[PDB]
């Protein structure tokens, strides 16, 4: 049923740049009864959506002169004129002229800022642990920027595969970067017997991809 | 305040069933339609149905026949989603909204209710403390972690030094490893004075009533 993609999924904006999100439709937006029925939500963090805008132009009650909304048949287009602090959400578009409404995945409005890298640091499986049976070995990969980063464990020559668990915290309010921590788990035993454990991190930044080891 | 006000979150294991209220106040409830839409994380929001509140007949979206049940009760003014029988694919949060039968659209969105699924038990946490093994080429900032383990349900909450070692900490969205929660929470001291000035996280479970307080050491 009329499948409703937005991209990007990121839109880096500086504050007082003119941001301009964008959404297509799988299927014609025009009614027989003659009307569109695109309509436009923001969801801050946490939050219910909120109607931003109805029949693609027409603001809904609250909503600023800042934002517009146009296009026809399968392209609009919603467009904020100085993006400011309390527009920074997800906005989705989704459609009601064809049966059953669809949503798209949104586009998060994201603060633009200068490239960071990985302040990365690793970490062996704690003496507790190790007690137990298990053994968690912990990379924190931490306040980078853009987003894209990949994780890439390797114990010697044998690269792990199976046993990541990776995360990922939401943009950093305080000076804008992200921080992620790979965590690989092993029983204890496995563990005890390979000897280095390099979290090879692939950043578009440093081009000798950052890599940090020990050797148990 | 014209609001459509929900019920709370809700834990159940597979098989039992779950009742979200949705009431409106402040408007002629029978002037619009109410829509239920499912967030799964991850996942696009998709509409599940309206239900028409004159003559009471819900449309399913075909994709939740059989379990999904839309009720509602117009003197106490409440909508009902019934999930029977619930699995654990449907662990996502469910708004109700009002539809205006003229431009089409959703412009009151209800507050929001998880209906968290696992077959899991109450489980304490196993607080690890991460430290740099003989590690020095950081800058002259020190990294120290602690790695929540296996814990049963949401939330641990991960201070250090009892929320004084503010900046500088970066706590992780937990990620369930195997039927359970795993996190980990770390933080950037200027390493002069560490491992001189102690640094501790602590970590609360509610759900356990754990406390636990890790001193993080050199070794
Ligand atoms: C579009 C539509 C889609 C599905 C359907 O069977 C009816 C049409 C027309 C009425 C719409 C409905 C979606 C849900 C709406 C928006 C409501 O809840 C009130 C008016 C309703």
């Amino acid at each position: 049923d009329v499948v409703m993609t937005q991209i990007p999924l990121s839109l880096p904006v500086n504050l007082g740049d003119q941001a301009s999100i964008s959404c297509r439709s799988s299927q014609s937006l025009i009614h027989s009864n003659g009307n569109t029925y695109l309509h436009w939500y923001l969801q801050k963090p946490g939050q219910s959506p909120k109607l931003l805008m109805y029949k693609v132009s027409n603001r809904f009650y609250g909503v600023p002169d800042r934002f517009s909304g146009s296009g026809s048949g399968t392209d609009f287009t919603l467009k904020i004129s100085r993006v400011e602090a309390e527009d920074l959400g997800i906005y989705f578009c989704s459609q009601s002229s064809h049966v059953p409404p669809t949503f798209g995945g949104g586009t998060k409005l994201e603060i633009k800022r200068a490239d960071a890298a990985p302040t990365v640091s690793i970490f062996p499986p704690s003496s507790e642990q190790l007690t137990s049976g298990g053994a968690s070995v912990v990379c924190f990969l931490n306040n980078f920027y853009p987003k894209d980063i990949n994780v890439k464990w390797k114990i010697d020559g044998s690269e792990r595969q199976n046993g990541v668990l990776n995360s990922w915290t939401d943009q950093d309010s305080k000076d804008s970067t992200y921080s992620m921590s790979s965590t690989l788990t092993l029983t204890k035993d496995e563990y005890e017997r390979h000897n280095s454990y390099t979290c090879e991190a692939t950043h578009k930044t440093s081009t000798s991809p950052i890599v940090k080891s020990f050797n148990r | 305040q014209i609001q459509l006000v929900q019920s709370g979150p809700e834990l159940k294991k597979p098989g039992e069933t779950v009742k979200i209220s949705c009431k409106a106040s402040g408007y002629a409830f029978t002037n619009y339609g109410v829509n239920w839409v499912k967030e799964a994380p991850g996942k696009e929001l998709k509409w599940m149905g309206w239900i028409n509140i004159y003559t009471g007949e819900p449309t399913y979206v075909d994709d939740f026949k059989g379990r999904f049940a839309f009720s509602l009760e117009t003197s106490a003014s409440t909508a009902y989603l019934e999930i029977n029988n619930l699995k654990n694919e449907d662990t996502a949060t469910y708004f109700c909204t009002r539809g205006d039968y003229v431009n089409w659209y959703f412009d009151v969105w209800g507050a929001g209710t998880t209906v968290t699924v696992s077959s899991a038990k109450t489980t304490p946490p196993s607080v690890y403390p991460l430290a740099p093994g003989s590690a020095a080429q950081t800058n002259s900032m020190v990294t120290l972690g602690c790695l929540v383990k296996g814990y049963f349900p949401e939330p641990v909450t991960v201070t250090w030094n009892s929320g004084s070692l503010s900046s500088g900490v970066h706590t992780f969205p937990a990620v369930l490893q195997s039927d359970l929660y795993t996190l980990s929470s770390s933080v950037t001291v200027p390493s002069s004075p560490r491992p001189s000035e102690t640094v501790t996280c602590n970590v609360a479970h509610p759900a356990s009533s754990t406390k636990v307080d890790k001193k993080i050491v050199p070794r």
